[PDB]
């Protein structure tokens, strides 16, 4: 249960495979709704119960309400520690584009991974977890655009 | 969409 | 069924390669959370 940035596995299917990715901070992890459905989820001999979820917001908290808050400040460059299936944690340093909606303009991050990389930290420049990877569109020319999903801190 | 085919 | 296993601390790295461009676009969030362009 140490802070930080942990893989989703699961044993279900042929080996062991990497469903995703979440974030550790006080004593609550965080994921993608997507990559768990919700299920529980195994942390050694112990067990996480999730406690709070949105399908739409595409997010899941696991043990306690939804910790992060920090936000891109539409400014500077952010990073997303990328934690990509059977390879190393790396940390790739890019400048957000700009999902525009109806209901406000979002940060966006044009850097592409594995699946199973959905979950992934985004990073401001004091460490601090401004979002998740991995909710996104494909553009006009194939290459995808993860959503920067950050939560709500009750 | 969630980027691996989607 | 799901396990964690941890893969390092939080952190931002000084010498980190820099990639990726910075797309402005119209997009809609559906009610099953799925992002579109507009």
């Amino acid at each position: 249960t140490t802070d930080g940035v942990y893989r989703v596995m699961t044993r279900r299917l042929l080996g062991s495979t990497q469903v995703g990715v979440g974030v550790m901070q006080e004593g609550v992890f965080h994921t993608m709704w997507h990559v768990t459905k919700g299920a529980a989820l195994r942390s050694g001999e112990g067990r996480l119960d999730p406690y709070w979820g949105d399908v739409k917001q595409d997010l899941v908290s696991y043990c306690g309400p939804w910790k992060l808050d920090a936000a891109w400040d539409g400014l500077s460059e952010v990073q997303l520690l990328a934690v990509p299936p059977g390879e190393r944690a790396k940390n790739i340093q890019t400048l957000p584009g700009i999902f525009k909606t109806k209901d406000g303009d979002i940060g966006a991050v044009a850097l592409d991974y594995p699946a199973g990389t959905s979950g992934s930290p985004i990073l401001d420049k004091c460490g601090r977890v401004i979002g998740l990877y991995g909710n996104g569109v494909v553009i006009k020319n194939g290459s995808y655009v993860s959503a920067i999903t950050q939560g709500k801190r009750e | 969409k969630k980027k691996g085919x989607x | 069924d799901m396990y964690i296993e941890r893969a390092g601390d939080i952190t931002w790295e000084k010498d980190a390669e820099v990639t990726g461009n910075s797309p402005r676009l119209d997009v809609a969030l559906d009610e099953s959370g799925d992002f579109s362009l507009v």
